[PDB]
DNA sequence: GCTCTGCTCCTTCTCCTTCCTCTCGAT
DNA sequence: GGAGAAGGAGCAGAGC
RNA sequence: AUCGAGAGG
């Protein structure tokens, strides 16, 4: 939409919330009134005087919490940052990967504008172990995991995993799939072998756990 | 809609506004080229295109909106002119725009250009709404709301009933509650939400079917059905290129 | 492992079919009855007369998914059922 | 197709749902580990109801007229007035009682109190009332405190998994809540003490019989 | 700048199945 | 009848 | 022994 019509950068603003809330559920150290900035403060803070949503200030370095850290112990640092430019070409690709690898992020999520070459998506995977994720801005408009048909998901800790595969004497294979590429999957950013219990209210008791490996 | 407007039938007709797709087509008469027509970009090709105001009233267009849409499609390719809202017959006049030629005559284009202007036009002008989203029946829909006494009291709100599935836009639509938003597809629910949500409409479904003729089974026997169909992450169908297509022993 | 036993002390009512159905065989074999055959003729019957004594001389093998196993003894799992 | 499809889903020992590969289905099976043949639909009082009807129905205060317990309820129902140490039991039971709705407020949404829960226990406690001739004129030798530990004792010894690993422990807390609620919601001392005016023995006969029957809901291993 | 090296984006093709029971009447 | 599997084809980018 | 047809449930 146009600069007038603000409803693209409120679109952007929703995003903007979404990935903060994704961050924090990541484990990264996101205060409450972080996730909830208002519109028009968003507006004052990132959106040019113009009317012009200065996407390039939105990106920010995010930092695991301290009960994160004692969970995960590896867990590093995050860099999240928005596309300047509609089109994804490897050239900002590039720019992207060269700064995690001079800030040496653990980490780093890179959101689409409008779309991205491949040129640029075989990049994604170039420099282990730093793992990039990437996500587009019309998919962060709405948080999925605040529908009613999405359960909590808990990503567990190799120490959980392995009691759990002990407990009910199963190897990897016997546990429930999720797609890597499944939204929530992609929402948690989790790893081949990672294992999340899913907590869900059921009719035949109170609730349920279920686990689920993903693939 | 937004809890807040649940009882607002005009936050309705604005939503439905918003996502029942209008192609131009739709709310069009005829459309006639000609080499008493209403105000470079000036070609003797005179694209009458005669719209259907009655149509539009009931969607609430208007000719400058359309226009504008219009204006967004062909930039500045195509030159157009449009007739007054109060007009008898609202008609909107495109003319070729070509710098290349016509920015210092009119020569007469190509009609097969014209034709193309005509279908991308015609059948690709997406006015508004979201795409593949036909019909959207606006109803009141009865729900027992935990009232101020502590006890459930039934209250009614508008639900638009749309016809055909694309959540990956619905859900982005302001004044909607995108933690409500319910389909049918298997398919598109898990894609957009995940397997969880994916398994969990499945039931629900699988249960509406039963529960259609007044039966009753245990919720305990299609829970199993519907947790095996999504063991793998994905949607196993009961065929040979579901059930079969596994690790299971070969002679089974 | 003899302790830990995590399943069930209980006794399946496919359990008991099957006990009472291998008991009853045995008896119809011939084998000696451990409980007084007050005019039970009936090796069923019979069965089920030694399986409320509890006089059935048998050891249920419990397989667990993994290939492993718990043995509880006719005795010690219960018969309510 | 279907047939075919589940052909091999069968409950182990273990009381988890897999299939031949020994994948797991359902930690629990059907995520309560019960029979359906051994199934009653019941009403979670707690659900429905105003707030003001359910503190009227379970709120018991013998500190303030207001929901002190009529004495004549009790043989020593005239000794608990005031009894601070029950108060606290009595402020523990209301308490989680309002969890309670909460929580099912959270799981049913609709409102539906009429769901299908394992152990007829409104039944079972016409059969105590009958069963003991439950004289309703006379007081009762029940004791607040006796009523509160005894349901809790019973929560705590209903079972479905056996196992002592907190993954194990954890799935069992979770896998009887719902009876459990129903066990609160249906026994709470009000319930007790006014509605089904038992006498020790006859209370302590349904809780006894409550643990029976639950037990013999639960599933059999090798069940198809 | 212009062909080139990949795609991914389409159109255009091969494959499969209530249960169960009875009789006759042909080869 | 409605899959699925194999194949030809039609363009964004990209290196010389 | 196959093969088709007529039925029954």
């Amino acid at each position: 939409m146009d600069q007038e019509n603000e409803r693209n950068i409120s679109r952007l603003w929703r995003a903007f919330r979404t990935v903060k809330e994704m961050v924090k559920d990541r484990g990264y150290f996101i205060t409450q009134e972080e996730v909830e900035l208002p519109l028009e403060d968003f507006k004052a803070k990132y959106c040019d005087s113009m009317g012009r949503p200065q996407r390039k200030m939105m990106s920010f370095q995010a930092n695991p919490t301290e009960e994160s850290i004692s969970k995960f112990p590896d867990m590093g640092s995050l860099w999240v940052e928005f596309c300047d430019e509609p089109s994804v070409g490897v050239k900002t690709m590039k720019t992207f990967v060269i700064h995690i690898q001079e800030k040496n992020f653990q980490t780093g999520i890179f959101v689409y504008q409008n779309n991205i070459t491949p040129s640029a998506m075989k990049l994604v995977p170039s420099i282990p172990p730093a793992t990039i994720e990437t996500f587009n801005e019309a998919a962060l408009v709405v948080n999925i995991t605040h529908h009613e048909l999405v359960p909590k998901h808990i990503r567990l800790s190799s120490d959980e995993k392995r009691e759990l595969l002990k407990r009910y004497r199963l190897k990897e294979s016997q546990l429930p799939r999720i797609q890597r590429a499944d939204p929530v999957a992609l929402y948690l950013g989790l790893k081949r072998g990672e294992v999340v219990k899913i907590i869900r209210k059921s009719e035949t008791s109170g609730r349920y756990a279920s686990y689920r490996i993903c693939m | 809609l937004e809890p807040g407007h649940a009882a607002d039938q005009e936050q309705a007709k604005l939503i439905r506004s918003a996502i029942e797709h209008t192609t131009l087509k739709s709310v069009t008469i005829a459309s006639e080229i000609y080499y008493p027509d209403i105000h470079d970009q000036q070609s003797p090709w005179l694209l009458r295109l005669e719209l259907d105001r009655a149509a539009m009233n009931d969607k609430d267009l208007t000719m400058g909106q359309v226009g504008e849409r219009i204006k967004q499609t062909f930039k500045n390719d195509l030159f157009v002119i449009w007739s007054e809202d109060n007009d008898e017959k609202l008609i909107i006049r495109c003319r070729v725009v070509r710098p290349k030629s016509l920015d210092a005559e009119t020569e007469a284009e190509e009609d097969h250009m014209l034709k193309k202007i005509e279908n991308t036009m015609l059948e690709n002008i997406t006015l508004r709404g979201v795409e593949n989203i036909e019909r959207v029946v606006m109803m009141k829909y009865d729900r027992k709301v935990p009232s101020p006494t502590g006890e459930y009291v039934k209250e009614p709100e508008w639900v638009l009933e749309t016809d055909g599935v694309n959540l990956s836009e619905v859900m982005t639509v302001p004044g909607i509650d995108p933690t409500r938003i319910y389909t049918n597809s298997f398919i598109d629910i898990m894609e957009v939400l995940g397997i969880e949500a994916g398994r969990a409409a499945l039931y629900k479904e699988v249960y509406n079917v039963i529960a259609s003729d007044g039966s009753y089974v245990n919720y305990r026997h299609m829970a199993l059905l519907v947790d095996v169909m999504t063991t793998q992450g994905g949607l196993t169908s009961v065929t040979r290129h579901g059930f079969n297509r596994s690790n299971t022993g070969a002679l089974m | 492992p003899k302790d830990q036993r995590a399943t069930t002390p209980y006794m399946t009512k496919y359990e008991r079919a099957r006990i009472l159905g291998t008991r009853a065989l045995q008896i119809s074999m011939n084998a000696p009855v451990f409980v007084d055959l007050e005019g039970e003729t009936d090796p069923l019957r019979i069965a089920m007369k030694e399986l409320a004594e509890k006089k059935i001389p048998l050891v249920i093998r419990r397989y667990l998914p993994d290939g492993s196993f718990e043995d509880w003894s006719v005795e010690e799992l219960i018969v309510d059922l | 197709r279907l047939v075919k499809a589940l052909e091999d889903i069968m409950v182990h020992y273990d009381n988890t749902t897999r299939n031949s590969l020994g994948n797991v289905i359902q930690f629990i099976y059907g995520e309560d580990g019960m029979d359906a043949a051994h199934i009653e639909k019941q009403s979670l009082d707690t659900i429905g109801g105003s707030d003001a009807a359910f503190e009227k129905r379970y709120r018991v205060d013998l500190l303030n007229t207001d929901h002190t317990l009529d004495p004549s309820l009790l043989e020593s129902g005239s000794e608990i007035l005031g009894d601070l140490k029950l108060q606290v039991l009595l402020d523990e039971e209301y308490k989680q009682l309002v969890k309670d709705r909460k929580f099912l407020r959270e799981v049913f949404v609709d409102g539906e109190a009429n769901w299908p829960l394992p152990v007829n226990i409104r039944r079972i406690i016409q059969n105590a009332q009958q069963t003991f001739h439950i004289d309703h004129t006379k007081p009762s030798d029940l004791t607040i405190k006796d009523i509160v530990l005894g349901v809790k004792d019973l929560q705590e010894n209903l079972l479905v998994l056996r196992g002592k690993n907190e993954i194990i422990q954890n799935a069992q807390r979770d896998a009887v809540t719902l009876f459990c609620c129903l066990l609160r919601s249906r026994l709470a001392t009000r319930r007790v003490l006014q509605e089904y005016r038992l006498t020790k023995q006859a209370f302590d006969w349904v809780l006894s019989n409550i643990e029976a029957q639950f037990l013999r809901s639960v599933v059999h291993p090798g069940e198809m």
